[PDB]
């Protein structure tokens, strides 16, 4: 089966934090870090260290491919990623088209969807 | 197993014919309480046999020498023995060729000069050794020679140092590689060097008196030796490559052109002798060996194409790069259409396989009689198949593997290391140093490629095919044109075969297109509306689309003439066509392809299968300025073959006479074309073959020859105006073919030669070019060609008619005199294809009694296989092959493998 | 010269599909996550993400030494679907600007990076050096804007499409998480490509084209093969019910078409019976199958049959495809008119409704024909030119923009 991918957006402080563990190769962060998702498919919890932030599983615009290299010059495909966990700092836990994100992962592609998408003609 | 031995070889002694000391084996035994063992030596003194310090007990049969066992299970794995024998060298090896000074004539009385030739199994004339493919050694060598001598052996130069004072100097050789006893050598010849610098230290020797001429092999091996360490991204170890002009080196197993003795390249002479394709493939198959075979000690003899295939490969690739205006692209197919002659042939005669795996079952050796066992079997794996049929295997082999990728691998078996390392910390090293086959396999799996034992057994053992049937449709109201490729091979263990079949039709005006594939043994393909081809408009067809869409629509609505599909481009499938009505495909082919492989073939084919005029048409191609030395020669060889048919015979003819003068300006020449390179007359492959189509039209139909004559007359009166010079010995030799079939038709009234009554108009003049001027003294050319075809225009024009005794006559002195190894194998040659056509016994006794003993080896072998070839017999079959005394020298001649030449007894093999 | 990995190269499912519903084809290259029935990750509650750090130095370490083990030079390290994990070797992001671009790559496919330079006049020190891709110097343009002097452009390469791209950073924030029915791991990725307009390389057929309906029958026929190759019994046999799973929109009739020439129907009493390959039939080897069919033909199909969906959602019918603004945008009309104004055969618009940016920051790609016609394609060349600096320009920025508040 495909391996699935997608990624994961913390608040820059929990980021910061995560970084530094991934970067350290600690076995821990397997409890350091945990992702909770939700019946809905929509919502979740991201935990670091045992901090619960309340997330979002959002849409992104524009296809994205994980590509891996051995001599950085040939390149092979290994996923699609189209979606983005959003945690943030405040929000509900859990919560009894807002699904939809509008902006690209780089600078460039701000705002796509309105601005850098022709959009379909109908009938 | 003997690791490892060093040998003290003292004196060196000319004046006994002999060199004589003490070999130090090294032995450890892989093996619990060995009692004896067996060396092999062969016709050696032995002195004394010494095992720690007693003599020991030694009986020569293969010596046995029987090891005193003073511990208990005494000698146990891997226990160390150092064997000490005192050897001595008798005047009459079969190894060695040792000339004293007084035999050496009236050029010198000093310098002695003695060379050897290891491989195979001639290591047993100089020591005791145990001389087997199976046991790895590295040796070192001390010997002493006389100082004005320079001596070569095999394992890195160390040092030349003298004998503390006077006269003999101590050469210092050490190998660090395993090797078998095969490799060693020794060849103690002149001193006379001539060395560049910039590279790895190459230098040249010769006598003394023939140093001038070493500086353009000097040159020239600064371009092949520098360019090849790039392109085989490969340095060469060793740093000094000594390239030396043996006056006693004539081998076909040493040199040949290289032989490979460590950074001691030993050379035929071949000084200035006109190379530009000849010499420049000869040492660039040469320096080639010195990677493949030598840095990378493959560990099984049973794939040797992995040799000779990348070796051959790798003359293609840099000919055809450094000399990139003689165009080598379109010359491969020669060799590679020449090894299809010979897998033509199954039932008696006369194929072999290339994978030669001697397995304990193997039932079918009826048509293999040479295994690969010993010796002599080795050496005959340099016959045209072994060597272009590897080449053709492994040029396929790349297109599927790809040739980035097949560059990776060979590149990381040249420098793969095989260590050796103990806990005692020992760090031994071997590459310059074994490796094996069985990873190659491996290796070039992982990298590239499918199943590759299958389609390598369809190259060995009973594959391959004979004919491809063709019919041919085309249907008008669908403009689909329909092609029925079947396909034939007459033999035990047929099968059906992949051969990617090539067509290309050609439309109104030969501006078409194709493609094709057909792989099936009956198939029927089917070609779409390609009344309008895929080069539609490049500026193909707007030439039917000249004014040849609508005004010949009443000529291509009469589909009559079908769309001309051609047939094989390129030999595209090495078979024989059977396809009825092949005139316009070979014009087409002639004119329209663009690889002239394709066009050299398509005019073989015009030469034979019989075609309506193409005469004035195949002018375009001889004057095609871009074509080959040879496709604008068998262009010229269509009009000679295809000579005339009917009563036209003279209006050919002109157009020969045309280019029997090739813009021949003399009134210049021929004293500006001794100043000339006679622009190579446009290849004098071609201008031969135009006064050889006029020969070969004079030939077929006795009523030309009055006009040819008059036309050949023409070119001896531009002949005797000639001076040395490089490429006009091409022209000359194949002149003097050209003058032969003239007085060949001339007289060709038969019975006999009788005499020729007194047609003394041509045979004095036509001698006076055959013979040598005798005045002209033959020790200034290094080189003999004229003169060599000169007996053949002796002959020839003396075997038409056939005056017997008169040929041997000279050929029998021009082989006892002595000078010129080219001029001595020319009279041998002659010497044969006068026997060829003798058939008193006497002459057949005289013989094989100057094959016995004449005697150079080497010239020897030439001879033997000469008589192999050309039977003694006709269709007649009056006593077939019931000798006697002839079985026993045929017995005697086997087992002389034992002492040497390993192209002699597959002599006695095929005529056994 | 591209070398796909073998899964790829060998047309495995999943990553070649040999069907996909209208829902499949909605979300192509935007697979959405999906809930596992069974396994660690369909349990309730919190997961760990595990930490890949030790893993990927021992596959970068395990990887060498198989290289220096023979014994030196290059490797093709992509043979097995375990290798195309994103768990191992170094990892980038590309993210592509066209919504839909009328080419893309499966999983396992592989593409070049190149690095387009232009010397500057005179003494040129050289191109400047990226972390990623092979340098080319080129006198001529590969786009359909010519490089300034001294300007450097990276690109993806390969079979289906050439695109210019652009190296940013990836924020601070993010991380790539992985996930499979056993657990979630992490990585850092730092370098994040984004992806310009395609320059199409490979032709996109029609809906009920000649090509497409050779395509899925090629591609039929591949897959029988293969299930024939699979069989463990001897004879190899195959059962209809497998086949028909995989196509479910062939009729029984056109799959027996397949199956008539290499097999027989074996009729068992039973409502499964078996399609045994004939004792005279050789079966195709593992190069000829690969031969037959190859990734960059799916992924023309698989163009095709997505954009046809999209079409038809948008309420034009099969009689659509004088010709309508939506239609233009389709991949067999965007393809077809950019190779043929790389041959030579016509100009293109540039300006017009298929650029597919909706701003004038992309390129029309609808035929003009060749028809002051020095003046007429030096217009060409000159709006092709603005268009390609635009490009350039606004990719490569790092401005921060501003959400648009509408």
């Amino acid at each position: 089966e495909l391996e699935s991918q997608f990624i994961l957006r913390l608040p820059p402080e929990y980021a910061s934090t995560v970084r530094r563990a991934v970067q350290s190769g600690h076995v821990n962060l397997k409890d350091r870090l945990t992702i909770e998702l939700h019946p809905d498919g929509r919502h979740g919890i991201v935990r670091v260290d045992r901090v619960p932030l309340a997330s979002k599983l959002v849409d992104l615009p524009c296809v994205m491919e994980s590509l891996k290299t051995i001599d950085k010059k040939t390149f092979y495909k290994t996923a699609d990623i189209c979606q983005m966990l959003v945690s943030t700092v405040d929000g509900d836990l859990y919560p009894p088209k807002k699904f939809i994100w509008n902006h690209g992962i780089t600078l460039p592609l701000k705002n796509v969807r309105k601005r850098r998408f022709r959009k379909t003609a109908k009938k | 197993k003997l690791t490892h031995q060093v040998v003290c070889i003292n004196n060196i002694n000319f004046q006994r014919k002999s060199v004589v000391g003490f070999v130090e084996l090294t032995i450890f035994p892989t093996v619990a309480n060995l009692n004896r063992i067996k060396l092999n030596s062969k016709q050696c003194r032995i002195y004394r046999v010494r095992i720690n310090d007693l003599e020991a007990a030694f009986i020569y049969n293969e010596l046995c020498i029987k090891v005193p066992s003073e511990l208990w299970k005494h000698v146990d794995e891997l226990k160390v023995l150092k064997i000490h024998i005192n050897f001595s060298l008798d005047q009459p090896k079969g190894g060695l060729h040792f000339v004293v000074p007084s035999v050496e004539g009236s050029m010198a009385e000093r310098g002695a000069h003695v060379f050897s030739c290891g491989y195979q199994n001639s290591t047993r004339f100089w020591f005791p050794c145990v001389d087997s493919y199976s046991e790895l050694c590295t040796w070192k060598l001390e010997f002493t020679v006389d100082a004005a001598m320079v001596a070569v052996s095999n394992g890195d130069l160390v040092e030349t140092v003298y004998t503390h004072d006077m006269r003999k100097k101590t050469f210092h050789y050490m190998l660090t590689i395993p090797t078998a006893a095969s490799n060693i050598s020794l060849a103690i010849g002149p001193f006379e060097i001539l060395v560049d610098p910039y590279m790895h230290e190459v230098t040249h020797f010769c006598l003394p008196q023939l140093l001038p001429l070493l500086k353009h092999t000097t040159s020239y091996l600064h371009e092949v030796f520098e360019f090849y360490e790039e392109i085989l991204t490969c340095r060469y170890p060793y740093s000094c490559f000594k390239t030396v002009f043996i006056d006693e080196a004539y081998v076909e197993v040493a040199a040949y052109a290289s032989m490979s003795i460590f950074s001691t390249n030993l050379l035929h002479s071949a000084m200035i002798i006109d190379e530009t394709p000849l010499t420049r493939r000869c040492l660039a198959q040469s320096l080639a060996q010195q990677f493949f075979g030598c840095f990378i000690s493959r560990m099984s003899w049973s794939d040797e194409w992995v040799l000779k295939g990348i070796s051959g490969y790798i003359y293609g690739l840099w000919m055809k790069k450094t000399f990139g205006v003689n165009e080598y692209r379109h010359w491969i197919k020669e060799e590679l259409d020449k090894i299809v002659a010979y897998e033509l042939k199954t039932g008696g005669v006369l194929l072999h396989p290339i994978f030669g795996g001697g397995k304990e079952k193997d039932n079918p050796a009826s048509h293999l009689h040479f295994s690969i066992k010993h010796p002599h079997t080795l050496s005959w794996e340099y016959y045209s198949m072994f060597q272009c049929k590897a080449h053709l295997v492994m040029r396929l082999i790349e297109n599927r593997i790809s040739m980035e990728f097949m560059l990776q691998v060979f590149n990381k078996l040249l420098s793969l290391a095989s260590t050796a390392s103990s806990q005692k910390f020992q760090s031994h090293m071997w590459s310059q140093m074994l490796v094996s086959t069985s990873g190659f396999l491996k290796s070039i799996s992982n990298v590239s490629g499918k199943d590759i034992q299958p389609l390598i057994k369809q190259w060995v053992d009973q594959s391959g095919v004979v004919k491809f049937y063709g019919s041919f449709a085309f249907n008008r109201k669908r403009n689909v044109l329909e092609l029925e490729i079947k396909q034939d091979y007459t033999s035990p263990g047929t099968q059906k075969y992949v051969g990617p079949l090539k067509v290309t039709v050609q439309e109104l005006d030969g501006s078409f297109n194709h493609t094709l594939q057909i792989e099936e043994n009956s198939l029927k393909h089917d070609i779409p509306c390609h009344s309008k081809s895929r080069r539609n408009k490049k500026k193909k067809i707007p030439l039917m689309n000249g004014e040849e869409v609508d005004m010949d629509l009443s000529a291509m609505d009469a589909d009559s003439p079908l769309l001309w599909i051609r047939i094989d481009p390129d030999m595209s499938v090495l078979r024989k066509v059977e396809f009825e009505q092949a005139d316009f495909m070979w014009q087409y082919q002639l004119r329209y392809e663009r690889d002239v492989v394709a066009q050299q073939e398509s005019i073989l084919a015009l030469e034979k299968f019989p075609t309506p005029a193409s005469r004035l048409a195949l002018t375009d191609i001889l004057e095609q300025e871009q074509c080959f030395y040879r496709v604008r020669m068998s262009a010229c060889f269509c009009l000679a073959k295809i000579a005339n048919s009917m009563v036209s015979t003279w209006t050919g003819p002109p157009a020969m006479k045309s280019l029997f003068t090739r813009m021949f300006c003399c009134k210049s020449c021929p004293n500006i074309v001794k100043t000339n390179n006679f622009m190579s007359f446009q290849s004098y492959f071609l201008q031969k073959t135009m006064p050889v189509a006029m020969a070969l039209l004079r030939d077929v139909h006795n009523l030309c020859p009055k006009e040819v004559l008059t036309f050949i007359l023409d070119l001896i009166k531009y002949n005797d105006n000639r001076k040395n010079k490089f490429s006009d010995n091409y022209y000359r030799a194949e002149m003097i073919d050209a003058l032969a079939n003239s007085v060949t038709p001339a007289v060709s009234v038969n019975n006999e030669v009788r005499t020729l009554d007194n047609l003394n108009p041509d045979v004095r003049l036509i001698l006076e070019e055959i013979t040598r001027f005798l005045n002209m003294e033959k020790l200034l050319p290094s080189y003999r060609h004229t003169i060599t075809v000169s007996c053949l225009r002796a002959i020839r024009v003396l075997q038409k008619n056939g005056h017997v005794p008169s040929d041997p006559a000279l050929f029998k002195s021009y082989a006892e005199y002595g000078h010129f190894v080219d001029i001595r194998i020319a009279a041998l040659e002659a010497v044969v294809d006068y026997t060829k056509v003798d058939r008193s016994y006497e002459e057949l006794q005289w013989l094989l009694n100057m094959i016995q003993n004449d005697p150079v080896p080497y010239v020897r072998h030439k001879i033997l296989n000469m008589l192999t070839k050309n039977p003694p017999f006709t269709k007649n079959m009056e006593s077939p092959l019931c000798n006697e005394a002839l079985v026993d020298q045929l017995w005697k001649l086997m087992n002389s493998g034992t002492s040497h030449d390993w192209r002699l007894r597959c002599g006695a093999v095929d005529l056994y | 010269i591209i070398q796909h990995s073998i899964p790829a190269v060998e047309l495995r499912q999943p990553f070649f599909p040999t069907h996909m519903g209208p829902i499949k084809l909605r979300q192509f290259h935007r697979p959405p996550l999906k809930k596992y029935s069974f396994g660690a990750l369909s349990q309730p509650g919190p997961h760990s993400v595990q930490p890949l750090l030790k893993h990927i130095k021992k596959k970068a370490k395990m990887r060498e030494q198989e290289r220096q083990a023979s014994g030196g030079g290059e490797m093709f390290f992509m043979r097995t679907p375990q290798d195309l994990t994103g768990k191992d070797g170094d990892l980038i992001l590309a993210e592509y600007s066209e919504e839909n671009g009328p080419l893309m790559m499966q999983v396992g496919m592989a593409t070049k990076i190149k690095n387009y330079y232009k010397r500057k006049p005179g003494k040129d020190p050289g191109a400047p050096d990226c972390k990623y891709g092979e340098t080319v110097y080129c006198h001529t343009s590969p786009f359909l804007g010519s490089l300034h002097p001294g300007q450097l452009l990276q690109a993806f390469e390969n079979n289906l499409f050439r695109a210019p791209i652009y190296l940013h950073k990836m924020p601070e924030t993010d991380f790539l998480i992985i996930r499979t029915r056993q657990g979630y791991y992490i990585r850092e990725l730092v370098d994040i490509f984004v992806v310009g307009q395609q320059c199409p390389l490979f032709e996109v057929p029609g809906p009920n084209s000649k090509r497409a309906n050779t395509h899925i029958r090629d591609f039929l026929q591949v897959f029988i093969y293969r299930l024939f190759w699979k069989s463990k019994d001897r004879p190899r046999r195959i059962r209809m019910e497998d086949i028909k799973k995989a196509f479910p929109s062939h009729s029984e009739s056109s799959i027996r078409k397949r199956l008539k020439l290499c097999a027989d129907f074996k009729r068992t009493g039973m409502d499964s019976n078996w399609w045994v390959l004939k004792s005279d039939f050789r079966l195709p080897t593992e190069e000829e199958i690969r031969a037959m069919v190859s990734p960059e033909q799916c992924c023309a199909y698989y163009s095709m049959i997505a954009a046809e969906q999209r079409l038809k959602d948008a309420g034009y019918g099969e009689k659509s495809f004088k010709i309508d603004d939506e239609v233009r945008t389709a991949p067999w009309n965007t393809t077809r008119a950019f190779i043929a104004a790389m041959k030579g055969k016509c100009l293109l618009e540039v300006t017009g409704v298929a650029d597919p940016t909706g701003c004038g920051e992309g390129f029309s790609y609808v035929k003009i024909p060749n028809k002051s016609v020095a003046e007429h394609q030096e217009r060409y060349k000159e709006e092709c030119q603005r268009i390609f600096d635009l490009q350039n320009k606004v990719l490569s920025s790092t401005e921060v923009l501003s959400t648009d508040t509408d």
